[PDB]
RNA sequence: GUGUCUAACACAAGGAAGUUUAAGGCAACAACAGGUCUGUGAUGUCCUUAGAUGAACUAGGCUGCACGCGUGCUACACUGA
RNA sequence: UGGGGAUAGAUUAUUGCAAUUAUUAAUCUUGAACGAGGAAUGCCUAGUAAGCAUGAUUCAUCAGAUUGUGCUAACUACGUC
């Protein structure tokens, strides 16, 4: 199960809840692999009419990645991402497992 | 113990001013094997007299222009340098070079006036002179830089007027005296 | 009528319709002044 | 300059045990003996690069380009033409503007590389990108990887 | 200005002074003898 | 005997034999290049003591490339304009035809050849 | 068995594998002898003779290079190698002969027992350089 | 010509109009007061060509 | 060590590092009749608004050239090509 | 001078409806000034300065620009009004 997200605390909460809910049903799970961080750079010159010093400021959209996976049947992973999620986070699901 | 190049032996000392064998390489832990290890040499006040002389010497070579980052080279330069002196005479080529660092060093320098000048400055003043003189012989003329370097050293360890570090640091010297 | 597709008039700043100083990084389509505005609801954020 | 007394332990019998232009040299020159290699005809008219504009005024440069080839392969498993053409590249002035990277001329790689093959030495596989070694060309680059190990040595 | 023609310690600079020819002369001359930058100790 | 002279009388003789022929024509050096290895004389040998024949299968070989394995796209002059083809004009007579294309140029008027007839670059030399 | 470390001066990383074996010296799948440059060559051959060979008899060192160039991967090199001969003889041998080899090591230099300080600073605009900046003009 | 080694005693301030230049005193026995340019402190040992006239003193 | 021997400073040692460790970001008070209405369905007033100063479409022009001043690039070689 | 690559001729390509004010590209030839810059004046103190590159931005078509990023790794005080 893949993790996407801009926000660090969203995603660190996502990772204690999953932690958790792994072991409700007991399940056999690989630690969270945090995935190379990407920035979405854009660097920006200051000014609408491009006055003075020339003046250039650096803005940063830096989204997370995480995995976390997991040995168990398709039932049981879906149905506990479905009890495991919240709003901000993307979720993507790629366990084929038993 | 410690040659440089694995050859030269340089543990024989020279007499000099006291101060300047103070400020040159004399020291075991300034001595290397072979030339460049690039501490620090920018820090606090005193902090370059710590710096290998041969490691001055080369970065003073590596100086001006085209000659800008290649250390490499200016160590293969001050090489074969070395070389050409022990030719041209049988003495020890590092040697030689500390006591035409001694002989280049200004006594008295002019102001606004005239003053005394630092070993430390002194040194570093002697080896640009024997560089930049290196240079004006070597470009658009037949000599090698390296050959340049050696000619300049072995003048200016004797003391001869030829040399551009002496004629440059007694005309230094004789305007300062001049004015006091 | 007669269309061109490509180069600049096949393009503008998707906010304000300007032709002029579009950021195309990434596909945004923003003119940079009207970028700055949006940047931080956009989600950005500088740092450096 | 040739050979420095040196206190640690060597392999002793690779590419990387050896001096490499005195390797391709050798090997350039044992090849155009046994005369496996062809030049051929158009290849000695041609330009190495237009980073060169020239070429390596040698006239058994050939021979020499793919030995040394030979010897990128034994360092890079299975490399191809395009990672050829920016191995072999340089810097290429420009005129009066700035230098931008130019690769070596295609075609003569590309025969280089046809002739190696049709001569045994490597195989493109199925496999992964392109053309990695022979057995036996790796055996020979041994050999001779092995004389001249013993040529200094004694 | 004169130093270059055909007919008649080691360093080639010396050698171009010594008979007042080109560096390739000198080395060839040295060449001769024998029988980048070299080592000539 | 020892620095003997060159095409159209020119006085080189202790330049190397492709830098002889280069102060000639040719000083992008690969025409030089090829010309010497058509000849088979070695690039290293210096001019004064090439015998005449050399020299006039070098002249052979810069005057006439058709008999040579030197490629159109090699050539100087390399299609020449109307139906029937002309190749590697050189020298003096490149020089010559040039400025007959240039007197051309003129009279047809192109841009360039009224450029040439104003005195201005081609390429422009841009407001200053 | 093994004992592991590394160097680090600007990009360039050398790590270090010291095993138990008998005199051999690699970096990556090529001997040391490939370093190439005549002055690096000594910046390598360096601890060599600080250790001497018979300490150095009875392990074999494999190193793995990534980053920099020559000058700073040789560096990089270097300081591995400083370490691992220490780490050697804190994990196998003794720790007062490691003392003996540290105070040996420390009276050469420095640079291959603490590696350097130095790190780039950005490029800001207005300049080429970090700092240097473009002509002003009346 | 003549010449005397003269040992650093004290170093009295930083003098000229642009402060590069330093006075410091001299001790043969007999205490000297001169100029120096560049890098010196107490200990040092200055040349002293000119072995007479005493720098006054700030 | 120096310093009312206070706030604090100086040197050496230890230490990966000893100035707030080095570099950024953020940038008050109060201005400037600085620039920007050709970034904006931010916008007053004024002109114009269908042989339209709108929309749209074809060329030419923005690099023109007796010439002057800024900023940059490339060179003037042999420590080089 | 085989430094230098201004300047020009002849090609086949590339993007596009359109390249013809040399669009851009290469091939061969063509081989200018310039012998290290006068009066003046810019930036810089430690991985900096300088040299050497290259990614990104505009982009159908194009880096000599800007903005980043690295490697090669200096000098000189180490302060003063």
């Amino acid at each position: 199960i893949a993790l996407t997200s801009k926000n660090l605390r969203a995603i660190e909460k996502v990772c204690s809840d999953i932690m958790k809910g792994a072991k409700e049903k007991n399940l056999n799970v690989s630690g969270p692999v945090r995935l190379p961080v990407k920035t979405l750079r854009i660097t920006t010159r200051k000014s609408p009419c491009g006055e003075g010093t020339n003046t250039w400021d650096r803005f940063e959209l830096r989204i997370y990645k995480r995995l976390i996976d997991l040995y168990s049947q398709c039932e049981v992973v879906t149905q506990m991402t479905s009890i495991n999620i919240d709003p901000v986070v993307e979720v993507e699901v790629i366990i084929t497992d038993s | 113990d410690i040659k440089l190049f694995k050859k030269w032996s340089y543990e024989e000392i020279n007499i000099a001013d006291l101060s300047l064998v103070d400020c040159i390489a004399v020291s075991q832990k300034a001595c290397v094997y072979t030339p460049h290890t690039a501490g620090r040499y920018q820090k606090k006040r005193f902090r370059k007299a710590l710096c290998p002389i041969v490691e001055r010497l080369v970065n003073s070579m590596m100086m001006h222009g085209r000659n800008n980052g290649k250390k490499l080279k200016a160590i293969r330069i001050v090489a074969y340098a070395f070389e050409i002196i022990h030719l041209m005479t049988g003495e020890n080529p590092l040697q030689v070079f500390v006591n035409a660092v001694q002989k280049g060093g200004p006594r008295e320098d002019s102001t606004r006036q005239a003053v005394d000048v630092s070993p430390l400055r002194r040194v570093n003043q002697a080896i640009y002179l024997i560089c930049t003189g290196a240079r004006n012989a070597a470009f658009r003329n037949i000599k090698s830089i390296s050959e340049c370097l050696a000619e300049e050293i072995i003048n200016c360890a004797n003391e001869s007027s030829s040399s551009y570090a002496i004629k440059k640091k007694d005309e230094i010297e004789r305007v300062a005296k001049a004015n006091r | 009528v007669h269309p061109k597709k490509y180069g600049q008039g096949s393009r503008q700043c998707r906010v304000c319709s300007n032709k002029h100083a579009i950021i195309r990084k990434y596909n945004i389509n923003i003119c940079r002044q009207c970028f700055r505005e949006r940047a931080d609801i956009i989600g950005f954020k500088k740092y450096r | 300059r040739l050979l420095e007394p040196v206190p640690f332990v060597k392999t002793n019998n690779c590419i990387k045990d050896v001096d490499a232009d005195l390797f391709i040299r050798s090997y350039a020159t044992h090849l155009k003996l046994h005369n496996k290699i062809t030049y051929p005809k158009w290849c000695t008219f041609v330009k190495t690069g237009k980073g060169r504009k020239l070429a390596p005024l040698n006239e058994d440069w050939y021979f020499i380009r793919a030995s040394s080839i030979l010897r990128r392969l034994y360092l890079h498993p299975d490399i191809g033409v395009g990672f050829l053409r920016r191995q072999f590249s340089s810097k290429q002035r420009r005129g009066v503007a700035p230098n931008h990277t130019s690769l070596a001329s295609g075609k003569i790689l590309r025969s280089i590389l046809q002739q190696l093959e049709n001569l045994g030495y490597v195989e493109q596989n199925p496999k992964k990108k392109g053309r990695r070694l022979t057995t036996k060309g790796e055996n020979a680059i041994n050999n001779f990887a092995r004389y001249i190990n013993k040529k200094v040595y004694n | 200005k004169l130093n270059h023609a055909v007919f008649i310690v080691i360093t080639p600079s010396a050698i171009a002074e010594k008979y007042k020819v080109n560096l390739s002369v000198a080395r060839a001359v040295i060449n001769h003898l024998a029988d980048s930058q070299k080592l000539y100790t | 005997q020892h620095i003997l002279r060159i095409l159209n009388t020119n006085v080189d003789g202790k330049e190397k034999v492709i830098i002889a022929l280069t102060a000639i024509k040719g000083i992008g050096k690969r025409m030089a290049t090829v010309i010497c290895k058509q000849a088979n004389v070695d690039p290293t040998k210096r001019a004064g003591e090439l015998t005449t024949e050399e020299i006039d299968n070098i002249v052979h070989i810069m005057s006439t490339p058709t008999q040579f394995k030197i490629p159109d796209w090699f050539l100087n002059r390399r299609k020449d304009l109307k139906e029937g083809k002309n190749i590697h004009v050189i020298a003096n007579q490149l020089d010559s035809y040039l400025r007959e294309d240039l007197e051309r140029m003129k009279k047809i008027r192109l841009h360039r050849g009224l450029r040439h007839h104003w005195g201005l670059r081609v390429r422009g030399q841009h407001t200053k | 068995k093994r004992v592991q470390t590394f160097g680090k001066k600007k990009t360039a990383v050398a790590v270090a594998t010291v095993t138990n074996g008998k005199g051999l010296i690699k970096l990556n799948g090529k001997n040391l002898d490939l370093v190439e440059p005549y002055i690096l060559k000594t910046k390598v051959y360096e601890p060599l003779w600080l250790i001497g060979s018979g300490k150095l008899k009875n392990l074999d060192i494999r190193i793995r290079v990534k980053g920099g160039g020559q000058t700073s991967q040789i560096y990089a090199i270097r300081q591995a190698i400083g370490k691992g001969i220490i780490s050697y003889y804190q994990k196998y041998v003794d720790e007062s002969t490691k003392k003996e080899l540290k105070d040996v090591l420390l009276r050469y230099d420095r640079s291959l027992l603490v590696g350097d300080t130095r790190r780039c600073e950005p490029k800001k605009f207005g300049g080429k350089g970090a700092r240097a900046r473009y002509q002003k003009s009346y | 010509e003549k010449s005397k080694l003269a040992k650093v005693e004290k170093v009295l301030g930083r003098t000229g109009s642009r402060g590069g230049v330093i006075q410091v005193r001299a001790q043969f026995g007999r205490f000297l007061i001169r100029n120096v340019k560049g890098p010196v402190r107490e200990g040092d040992i200055l040349a002293l060509l000119e072995t007479e006239r005493e720098a006054r003193r700030l």
